């Protein structure tokens, strides 16, 4: 298997699993955590203007709601599980357990 | 129906449940959520070991393996899985742990995404083939009897891991293969206790 | 003159500027606005 | 002998009876069992 | 009505900042004057760090022990 | 030979602190006519040496390259005299004291002035209560099991 | 905000005695006790402050540098590095007399010098820096990094960039950014410099900022990486027989695992320190993209305490409500952070000297002994700090009703359980290894050290023949072949490790025995004893039976007056003052442990420490008095030599550590009562009515004189221990 | 300069009063006691701090309290 093989593999394998598999589980958990709050109050609703939710980069159409944030998500998953398969896979390591 | 006869019976272990024999010394299942939960996790761990005593038991009987065998192969780099002498042609390590991963994390996360807590351990319906849900007054009796064989079953896979930790490098059936020739003299007690 | 140099801010720095702080800063402690 | 054996019953004095026996009884047994560095007896 | 405890009722103490907390003590007299803030003068074996053992409490600073 | 320690009865430095010993109490017997009192005294103490050296020999203790027992305390049987055989005669004598000294001080808890008696102490009480920890561990136990050993507040 | 010196506090400005001069120095700091305070004004004072802290940080390195620069051997030093001395700065001092002149010159130099027993030759040395032109360049940029810190200090106290409360409250983008970045992306900038620099700097090509774009660091470049195959970055692992600075022996891999010690300079292999930041760098950048910040992914803190209620109660409400009593409180950010740093700063003097990471640092004795003995008295004090910020955050920050049954309000709960439990652990230990030691002490006193109970750390033992050392006959996971332990890393890394532990001559897990045990018991009664004091005046910092206002005192006050029997350092801040003196012990024994352990390891004699370790008069020949001789011989009465700073060093520190007694032992009082007559005395001497006080003379308070004491006898304690440990580490290396 | 707060614990036994070493304290009329009387602080400019005070209080902790705080020539006990 060649290394763009494997990358583009593992990436799509694992942003299929983010826009159809684990997506209602991540999104749910999103939602029951919500957003960090400082004394009942987010983190921009108590002030500090800069802690405030981008909705321009999270808008983007999609019928489930997939977004380029877990685009990057399921996706540098995705180039790490397939970067620590090739190098799992280039190293010719010996586990020799048990002899 | 009680685990130990003499022994008070938990308030919420009435004996309703399927294999609801009032065993709670520790006490986890006061709170009903979590006793939901452990149900549901043990029909799991259940359905899974008596599923895998047969895949532990008949591959060293016939498939020339002992069901840690079957487990080196992956262990060594260069070398694919005997199924039945045979070697598969699905790739050795990396791929079969692709396409476990994403075949049973689909599966068992279909699984989580259910709320009904009796459809959560008892589903039915494509789940239930031959019709054998139809009469509560038998599908009580097989629920039992699912329970009843699956503590077993992780019993007996208990019997397997810890039979494979005192020994390291046999089987079940060569256990019982050894205890049916010198049964009084090659059991447990050369393990509990010792010599040296 | 480099080996000259230790013998310029040791004593600039050790004396001078202790009696330029303490002086400043007694200054500091006593002073009502 | 009344108000003796109260006195006698005081701590520091019954102290001193307590620990001149026990210390005696130490004093013997490593008369006794000198050197000791550990329990053979079983 | 003779309010609080009785003159020889056990009682102990729920007042956080009293040495004799969750101790048991003895009512000595209850001031039956609606004025008082403190009237439940209790009785305690063991002395406090100040060499005294008693001091008047409030009635919801002590609870009547079933003993 | 756990812990790469040599057994005391075959170990060379045993024997050469032994020899050691022994010669410097001998230089200290020269001294003394040989049917003195102090001679004496030094020729007991030579023979309680090699006694004691004969004995760390016979009972297992074990040396080390500087030549002295060593206790193996982990739990190796060869080794309980060491420490579990007595560690378990302290804990039985220890907690004696403290069954006999708590129990006293709930047989006075129920006096008047109770602090009377702590300062003067009654023999006969203290006396019927020592011999009542001689089998302490079951009593213990027991009121471990009854919740009379822990105070209900 | 008020009128005289302490303008924070018109408290002490309103006091005409001289305490307002003393009270000013010290609480200038606490900026949440100053008057017209605002969480807001707190939080941007404290920002501005740790920038100043990091403008003085990379001042101070910017002078180490400048001083080995200009003054220092350092070029001399990369030549021959084990038979040369380094240099840590010059001396200028106008009393020195000819002797000391004489003397002092050392390292080959123009004139008298102080040797670099700090480590920094070595350090520097092994991450590239070769010329001086290159402590001179880095001192430079540090100079530049100084100016940096002290304008974004600046900066961010004026109105424009002032940040706001709510910012420093961001507690989950600043772990992301701090764990990705600050802990990441540092620790892949550090593989990346010694990747481009310091691989090349000891297998000889010197990559500087000149030549650092044109040449390749592995000869492939970023097709091993970029392709996946990272084996090859392990190809060429310099076996050996490299010779650090020089190409001979040298290699091409960069992040070869490989374990164990280079054979040369007894320390690490820059590739293995490379793979190392790498692979924390990867670990860490993965744990930054954790905390959810804008982006509509990652974990609220929050939510995650709120969550970790078990059920049954166990805890009670767990940590409902925890995020708010650490976020809103810095007294609690700052406990855990200094309990963190204290540990890992442990941990750094602990693996530094048995994992030395630079060039000939293990071949240089005094520079281990310094930096174990500092890093450790730092750990201590770090940990006593952790505390008392523990305990001023209960008084001060601390709301029990925000936190009811959670799992921090269970602490003061049960208080009692936890102090009696800390008083029952180190009362056991320190009977026990004080009764072992004394026994062991008349043993040897009566002329029968067989006699003595030299119990085996067989369970210490165990876990180094856990390691592979074969010293004890265990034949564990690593010193067995037959395990799984020896099968899954035996390709890898067990190689270098098993044979840089089996070395009996390096600091890897040495060799162990009855005194080790001793020693080691001794320091469990040091930890559990200074916890004990800490962890009981943070948890009867908001009250006790004795004083239960005590909340209502603040943190440092002196007493609660001589009734109730006597409420003498009931303060939290006397239970913090108790345990320095608790924790320079234990860190006075953990280092008379090592140094003597190494000390004997360098001479040869471990016999002299495995004989004399067990009993106490061997702690105070075999190791105080027999050390000290060239010490105190610094300078005689025929002549001088070169530890004659360190003999008055030694002396100086005893009489500091003796003058905190005063203040100790000596209480107020007395002096008021004297200065009354001093005061008598200027007012009524001829001559001396013309001058007068504005400040009136009281004596020191009383919380302060117990500060004023256990500062002079830490200053004494450290300076003395010091001065011992290099003047004997220094009198004959080894 | 110093802060003598007193609370509703006392019980009127003018014992603090009487150990006051620069007239602090005074006994006033009240009503929460059986002696009908409770011990005010007016003078609390001129306190010392030496809580004789509070070592002659005969409640369960407290009932007249000092509270160290800002310190002036007269409560730093300074006779020049
Ligand atoms: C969840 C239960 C479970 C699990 C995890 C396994 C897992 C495994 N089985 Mg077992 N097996 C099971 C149930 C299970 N089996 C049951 C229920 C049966 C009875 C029908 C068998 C009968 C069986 C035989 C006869 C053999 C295995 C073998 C194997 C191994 C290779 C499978 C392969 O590559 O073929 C997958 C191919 C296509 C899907 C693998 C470790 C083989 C082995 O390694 O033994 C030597 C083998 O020869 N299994
Ligand atoms: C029911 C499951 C089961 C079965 C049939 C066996 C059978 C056997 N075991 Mg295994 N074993 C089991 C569970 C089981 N074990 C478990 C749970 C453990 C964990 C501690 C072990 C650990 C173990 C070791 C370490 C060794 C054996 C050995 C043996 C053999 C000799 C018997 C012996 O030494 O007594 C062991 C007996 C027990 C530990 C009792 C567990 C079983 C009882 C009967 C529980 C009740 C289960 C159920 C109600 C009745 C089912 C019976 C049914 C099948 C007819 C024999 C083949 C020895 C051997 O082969 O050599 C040996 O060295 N077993
Ligand atoms: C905090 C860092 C630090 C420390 C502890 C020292 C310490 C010392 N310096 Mg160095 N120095 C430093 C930074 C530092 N320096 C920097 C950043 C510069 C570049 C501006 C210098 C330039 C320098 C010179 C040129 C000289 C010293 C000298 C000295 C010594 C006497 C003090 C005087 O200095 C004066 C202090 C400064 C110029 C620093 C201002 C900032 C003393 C050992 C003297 C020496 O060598 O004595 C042997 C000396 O002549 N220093
Ligand atoms: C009478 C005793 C005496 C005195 C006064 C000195 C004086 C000095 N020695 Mg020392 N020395 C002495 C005896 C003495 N020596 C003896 C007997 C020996 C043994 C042979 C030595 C060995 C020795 C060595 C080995 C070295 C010196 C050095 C120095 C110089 C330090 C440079 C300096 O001022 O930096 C500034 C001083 C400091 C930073 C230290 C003061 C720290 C203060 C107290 C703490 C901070 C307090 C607070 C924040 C600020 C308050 C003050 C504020 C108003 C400014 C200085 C001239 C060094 C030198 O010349 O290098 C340049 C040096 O390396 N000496
Ligand atoms: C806490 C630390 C510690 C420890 C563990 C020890 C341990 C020991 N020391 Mg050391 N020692 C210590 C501190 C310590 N010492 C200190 C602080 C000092 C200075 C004061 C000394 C000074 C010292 C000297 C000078 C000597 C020792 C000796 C000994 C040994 C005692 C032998 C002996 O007479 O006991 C024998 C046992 C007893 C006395 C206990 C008897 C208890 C009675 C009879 C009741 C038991 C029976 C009971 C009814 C239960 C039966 C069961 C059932 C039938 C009811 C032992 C190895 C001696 C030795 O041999 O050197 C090694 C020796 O000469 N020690
Ligand atoms: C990725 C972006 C980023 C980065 C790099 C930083 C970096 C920093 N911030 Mg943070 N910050 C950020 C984003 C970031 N911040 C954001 C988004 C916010 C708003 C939420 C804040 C809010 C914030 C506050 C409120 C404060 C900081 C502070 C700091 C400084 C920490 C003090 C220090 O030097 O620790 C250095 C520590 C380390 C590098 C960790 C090392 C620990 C290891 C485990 C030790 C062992 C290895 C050791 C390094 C080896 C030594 C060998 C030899 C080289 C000596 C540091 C400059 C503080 C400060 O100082 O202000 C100026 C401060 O008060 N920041
Ligand atoms: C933040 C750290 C950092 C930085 C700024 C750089 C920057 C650079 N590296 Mg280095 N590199 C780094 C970390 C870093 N690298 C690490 C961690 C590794 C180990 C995997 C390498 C391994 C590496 C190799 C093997 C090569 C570079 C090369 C390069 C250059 C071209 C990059 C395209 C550039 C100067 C290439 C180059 O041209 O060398 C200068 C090249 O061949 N780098
Ligand atoms: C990251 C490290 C750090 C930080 C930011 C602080 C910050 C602070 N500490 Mg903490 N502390 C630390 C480490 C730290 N300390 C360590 C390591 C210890 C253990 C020795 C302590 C022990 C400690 C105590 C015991 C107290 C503080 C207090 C304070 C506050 C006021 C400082 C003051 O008045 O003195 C400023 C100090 C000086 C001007 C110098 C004093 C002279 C010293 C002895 C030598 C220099 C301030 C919030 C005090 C507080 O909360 O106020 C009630 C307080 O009582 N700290
Ligand atoms: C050599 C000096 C020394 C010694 C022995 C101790 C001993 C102790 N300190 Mg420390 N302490 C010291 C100096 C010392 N301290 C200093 C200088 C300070 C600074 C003020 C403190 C501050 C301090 C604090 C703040 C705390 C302690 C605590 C403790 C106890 C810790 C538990 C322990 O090890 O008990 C084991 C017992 C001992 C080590 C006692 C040794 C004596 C022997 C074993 C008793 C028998 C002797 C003999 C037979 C009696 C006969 C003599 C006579 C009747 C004729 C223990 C009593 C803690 C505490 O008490 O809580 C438990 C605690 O919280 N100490
Ligand atoms: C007072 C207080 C405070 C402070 C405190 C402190 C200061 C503490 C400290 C603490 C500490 C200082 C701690 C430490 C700890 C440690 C631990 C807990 C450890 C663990 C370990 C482990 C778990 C291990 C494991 C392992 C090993 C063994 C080796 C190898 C590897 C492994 C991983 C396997 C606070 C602020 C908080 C709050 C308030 C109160
Ligand atoms: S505070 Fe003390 S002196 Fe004053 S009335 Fe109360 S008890 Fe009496």
């Amino acid at each position: 298997l060649s290394p763009s093989i494997v990358i583009s593999l593992s990436t799509g394998l694992s942003l299929f699993l983010g826009r159809f598999v684990f997506f209602n589980f991540q999104r749910e958990n999103v939602a029951k955590q919500g957003l960090p709050e400082q004394n009942g109050k987010t983190h921009f609703e108590a002030g500090d203007d800069r802690a405030k939710e981008y909705v321009s980069l999270l808008k983007s159409n999609d019928p489930i709601g997939f977004n380029i944030v877990d685009v990057l998500a399921w996706g540098s998953i995705g180039h790490i599980v397939a970067y620590y398969i090739l190098a799992t896979s280039s190293n010719g390591y010996d586990p020799s357990f048990f002899g | 129906a009680h685990w130990m006869p003499g022994e008070p019976r938990p308030a919420y272990l009435d004996g309703s449940a399927p294999g609801d024999f009032g065993f709670d010394p520790l006490g986890l299942g006061e709170v009903p959520a979590n006793l939901e939960r452990y149900k549901e996790s043990e029909l799991i761990h259940c359905r899974w070991a008596m599923l895998a005593v047969p895949g532990i038991l008949v591959p060293e009987a016939l498939g020339y393996g002992n069901w840690v065998k079957a487990q080196e192969w992956a262990a060594l780099p260069g070398g694919q899985a005997t199924y039945l002498g045979n070697p598969v042609p699905w790739g050795t390590l990396p791929t079969i742990l692709a396409i476990e991963f994403l075949a049973i994390a689909f599966v068992e996360h279909q699984r989580s995404m259910e709320k009904d807590p009796e459809k959560k351990k008892y589903p039915g319906g494509a789940f239930d083939p031959l019709g054998y849900s139809k009469d509560p007054k038998k599908l009580e009796e097989l629920k039992v009897k699912e329970i009843k064989n699956g503590r077993l079953a992780l019993l007996a896979f208990v019997g397997f891991c810890v039979q494979q930790s005192a020994y390291p490098g046999t089987g079940p059936l060569e256990n019982l293969a050894t205890h049916l020739a010198d049964p009084w003299h090659n059991n447990i007690g050369d393990i509990v206790i010792p010599f040296n | 003159t480099f080996n000259n140099l230790p013998s310029i801010f040791v004593p600039l720095v050790g004396l001078v500027f202790p009696a330029i702080a303490m002086a400043s800063l007694f200054l500091h402690i006593q002073k009502n606005k | 002998m009344r108000d003796l054996k109260t006195y006698l019953s005081v701590a520091p004095v019954l102290s001193t009876l307590w620990f001149g026996s026990l210390a005696g009884l130490l004093i013997e047994i490593n008369r006794l069992f000198p050197d000791a560095l550990t329990f053979p007896f079983f | 009505p003779p309010i609080g405890p009785k003159r020889g009722s056990k009682v102990k103490i729920l007042r956080r900042e009293s040495y004799w907390f969750k101790n048991v003590g003895s009512v000595v007299a209850v001031d039956q004057d609606p004025k008082t803030r403190y009237p439940v003068v209790v009785r305690f074996a063991k002395v406090n760090y100040a060499n005294i053992s008693t001091n008047n409490y409030a009635l919801d600073e002590v609870e009547e022990v079933a003993a | 030979d756990i812990s790469g320690l040599t057994p005391c009865k075959d170990s060379k430095q045993f024997a050469k602190r032994e020899k050691q010993q022994i010669k410097k109490l001998e230089s200290s017997l020269k001294l003394y006519a040989p049917e003195s009192a102090p001679a004496l005294a030094l020729n007991a103490q030579i023979e309680k040496t090699k006694r004691r050296f004969d004995n760390y020999g016979k009972y297992g203790l074990l040396c080390g390259s500087d030549g002295l027992p060593h206790l193996i305390v982990n739990g190796d049987q060869r080794h309980w005299g060491e420490f579990i055989t007595p560690g378990i005669l302290f804990l039985y004598i220890a907690g004696w004291i403290g069954w006999v000294g708590r129990s006293y001080l709930i047989a006075i808890s129920g006096e008047k002035k109770p602090a009377m008696k702590e300062i003067i102490i009654d023999v006969p009480l203290a006396s019927r209560i020592i011999f009542r920890g001689f089998i302490w561990p079951v009593a213990a136990y027991r009121e471990f099991l009854n919740g009379d050993l822990i105070a209900k507040d | 905000m008020a009128l005289r010196f302490p303008r924070f506090s018109q408290g002490l400005a309103q006091d005409p005695t001289t305490r307002r001069i003393w009270f000013g120095i010290a609480t200038a700091h606490d900026f949440e006790s100053h008057d017209d305070i605002t969480e807001e004004r707190l939080y941007q004072n404290i920002f501005a402050s740790h920038f100043g802290q990091l403008a003085i940080i990379f001042l101070w390195t910017s002078g180490n540098l400048f001083h080995v620069a200009w003054q220092g051997n350092f070029e001399t030093w990369v030549q021959d590095p084990l038979h040369v001395r380094p240099i840590a700065h010059a001396i200028w001092d106008p009393h020195f007399g000819q002797p000391a002149v004489e003397a002092f010159t050392r390292g080959g130099a123009l004139g008298p010098v102080n040797i670099a027993y700090s480590g920094v030759y070595q350090w520097w040395y092994t991450i590239g820096l070769r010329t001086n032109e290159d402590l001179y360049t880095g001192a430079l940029f540090l100079l530049f990094l100084s100016a940096l810190s002290l304008i974004g200090g600046w900066l961010h106290l004026q109105p424009k960039w002032k940040p706001r409360v709510s910012w420093f409250k961001n507690a989950e983008s600043r772990l992301n950014h701090h764990l990705s970045g600050l802990f990441g992306v540092s620790s892949l900038a550090w593989t990346g410099h010694l990747v481009h620099v310091a691989i090349p700097a000891s297998r000889g090509e010197y990559v500087r900022w000149n030549n650092f774009l044109n040449v390749l660091p592995h000869p492939q470049g970023l097709g091993p990486l970029f392709t996946g195959q990272w084996n090859l970055y392990a190809q060429n692992p310099d076996s050996s027989s490299h010779l650090f600075g020089t190409s001979q022996g040298s290699g091409t891999a960069i992040l070869t695992l490989l374990g164990g010690f280079h054979p040369q300079t007894q320390s690490l292999w820059l590739t293995d320190m490379a793979h190392h930041h790498l692979a924390i760098a990867i670990l860490f950048l993965i744990a930054g993209h954790m905390y959810r910040t804008n982006f509509g992914i990652g974990h609220s803190i929050k939510d995650l305490l709120e969550a970790h209620i078990p059920p049954g109660g166990r805890l009670g409400r767990g940590h409902k409500g925890l995020y708010d009593t650490i976020n809103n409180s810095i007294h609690f950010q700052l406990g855990l952070a200094l309990a963190s740093l204290g540990v890992i700063t442990s941990l750094v003097a602990q693996h530094m000297y048995s994992l030395p990471a630079y060039a000939f640092i293990a071949q240089d004795f005094t520079t281990q002994a310094a930096l174990y003995t500092h890093h450790q008295y730092i750990a201590g004090f770090i940990m006593t700090g952790a505390f008392a910020h523990g305990a001023i955050f209960f008084i001060r920050d601390y709301n029990p009703e925000q936190n009811e049954d959670n799992v921090l309000a269970r602490m003061l709960d049960h208080k009692e359980a936890i102090i009696s439990h800390l008083s029952w652990a180190s009362l056991f230990l320190g009977f026990h290894t004080l009764g072992l030691y004394v026994h062991n002490d008349v043993m040897l006193a009566f002329g029968t050290p067989e006699k003595q109970i030299l119990i085996e750390p067989i369970f210490a033992q165990w876990i180094q023949s856990a390691h592979g050392k074969t010293s004890y006959g265990f034949d564990v996971l690593l010193s067995s072949t037959s395990g799984p332990a020896f099968n899954a890393g035996r390709s890898i890394w067990l190689p270098g490790w098993l044979n840089a532990i089996n070395e009996n001559s390096n600091s890897l897990f040495l060799t162990i025995g009855p005194g080790d045990f001793l020693v080691h018991h001794a320091i469990a009664l040091g930890l559990h004893t200074t916890t004990l004091i800490l962890v009981k005046g943070a948890l009867d910092a908001r009250g006790s039976k004795l004083m239960p206002d005590k909340k209502d005192f603040g943190y440092s006050f002196p007493c609660d007056g001589p009734g109730r029997g006597g409420t003498c350092d009931i303060s939290a801040w006397d239970a913090f003052y108790l345990a320095v003196f608790w924790m320079l012990n234990t860190i006075g024994w953990v280092t008379f442990y090592w140094h003597w352990k190494h000390i004997t390891l360098w001479q040869g004699n471990v016999s002299q420490f495995n004989e004399s370790s067990t009993y106490l008069m061997g702690w105070l020949r075999d190791y105080l008095w027999l050390n000290s001789s060239q010490l105190i011989n610094g300078y005689n009465p025929f002549g001088m030599n070169s530890l004659s700073v360190w003999a008055w060093m030694f002396l100086f520190g005893h009489l500091v550590w003796a003058t905190g007694f005063m203040f100790l032992i000596s209480w107020r009082g007395y002096w008021q009562e004297l200065i009354e007559t001093l005061a008598w005395a200027h007012e009524r001497t001829p001559l001396a009515n013309l001058i007068r006080w504005k400040d009136k003379p009281v004596a020191l308070s009383i919380v302060q004189a117990r500060l004023v004491g256990l500062a002079h006898f830490s200053v004494g304690y450290i300076f003395t221990y010091a001065a011992f440990l290099i003047a004997s580490t220094s009198g004959k290396f080894g | 300069s110093h802060s003598v707060k007193i609370y509703d614990t006392c019980i009127g036994c003018t014992q603090c009063v009487r150990a006051c070493p620069t007239d602090v304290l005074e006994m006033i009329p009240w009503d929460g006691c059986k002696a009908k009387q409770i011990a005010s602080a007016p003078r609390t400019e001129d306190c010392v701090g030496c809580k004789r005070c509070e070592s002659a209080c005969p409640t369960d902790f407290l009932s007249v309290r000092v509270y160290l705080w800002h310190e002036t020539t007269r409560s730093m006990g300074l006779a020049y």
